[PDB]
């Protein structure tokens, strides 16, 4: 059990000690001093006509016609902490809502350009990125994107969730909160 | 349930670390504090958060 | 391309065994559920829409303030549950 090559440097005099703090790698005595110097899952079906409705509605209509869209994700994400965080969740910590909401905002801040787009929607993003580059400001997709694509976003997470090497009860909790949002949007059909 | 610990593992490849989740991991103990036999890199915040969550869960009973 | 940049940056000869995302969590805040999929966002090329036929100092202060806010919210929800009970 030594941070350096296993054998204080054993087998040496006392005037060689050093106890500084740096990176520590064992590597089996550097492969035994280089051989002694070289010998010397899917979302449940509850109210899912919406996906087949907007699947054919993006071929020619792209589900949005106004560039400064009045629908924003900030307000519908703020209502989560004021409506069902104090109602459905058990008493305790609101981490399972607030942490996921912050992660969702950070994911939406960079999800554009890597899938989740259609050809005319790609042209829409291209035109907004040229029109937003005239003042060298960062592109915030919160004020100019609707909440319609949030359902397709949370539907396109699950098959890439298992694409990385990570544990299963994480998937269980992820689909648990996915069930929570679909329960939330069961009655909120106007949004 | 007995849970007779796991009596530690040497610094070879058997000792595997993967910190992913801090709330509701249900890792049955066997943790260590940082600033197969699965162990998590737990910290003060995660232990204190899950302890508070459990005591707020149990206070109905 | 993003895959070209990933191949020319890491996949060629540098940090193949060492995980770049290992020290990612030391500077990122308010992201805990998914961190492994954020690293390999350039290793996969994008594609068009398809559908299957089946269908730490400042971070410590920030999390301390978040914990204080959640404690006040827990007190408020305790008041709410004793009111509704």
């Amino acid at each position: 059990l030594a941070f350096h090559g296993p054998l204080h440097y054993q087998g040496w005099k006392s005037s060689w000690d050093e106890w500084v703090g740096y990176d520590r790698i064992r590597a089996y005595n550097e492969e035994n001093i280089a051989m002694k110097k070289r010998l010397a899952l899917q979302i449940p079906i509850k109210l899912k006509s919406v996906l087949v409705d907007d699947w054919e509605y993006v071929t020619k209509d792209k589900k949005i016609c106004r560039l400064p869209a009045d629908v924003t994700v900030e307000m519908v994400l703020n209502k989560y902490e004021h409506e069902v965080s104090q109602e459905l969740e058990s008493p305790g910590s609101q981490s399972q809502l607030s942490e996921y909401c912050a992660g969702l905002k950070l994911y939406f801040d960079k999800c554009l350009g890597n899938m989740l787009l259609y050809r005319l929607e790609r042209l829409q993003y291209d035109e907004l990125l040229k029109k937003s580059s005239k003042d060298q400001k960062p592109l915030v997709p919160i004020r100019i994107y609707g909440a319609i694509h949030l359902l397709r976003l949370i539907s396109v997470l699950p098959e890439l969730i298992s694409s990385t090497t990570m544990d299963l009860q994480s998937c269980q909790l992820l689909i648990k909160q996915t069930e929570d949002f679909l329960v939330w949007l069961l009655m909120h059909v106007d949004e | 349930k007995v849970w007779k610990k796991q009596r530690l593992i040497n610094k070879k490849n058997q000792l595997y670390y993967e910190p992913l989740q801090k709330i509701g991991y249900q890792n049955n103990g066997n943790i260590q504090i940082i600033p197969d036999f699965k162990i998590t890199q737990i910290d003060e915040n995660s232990i204190k958060y899950d302890f508070f969550d459990k005591i707020y869960k149990s206070k109905m009973v | 391309c993003n895959e070209c940049k990933f191949k020319i940056f890491i996949n060629n000869s540098m940090a193949t065994l060492k995980k770049i995302e290992s020290n990612f969590i030391k500077q990122n805040n308010n992201v805990k559920i998914f961190a492994k999929l954020l690293f390999n966002i350039d290793s996969h090329n994008p594609k068009q829409f398809q559908l299957p036929n089946y269908i730490t100092q400042i971070d410590e202060n920030s999390i301390k303030y978040d914990f204080f806010d959640k404690i006040y919210k827990s007190k408020m929800v305790q008041k709410r549950k004793l009111f509704q009970f």
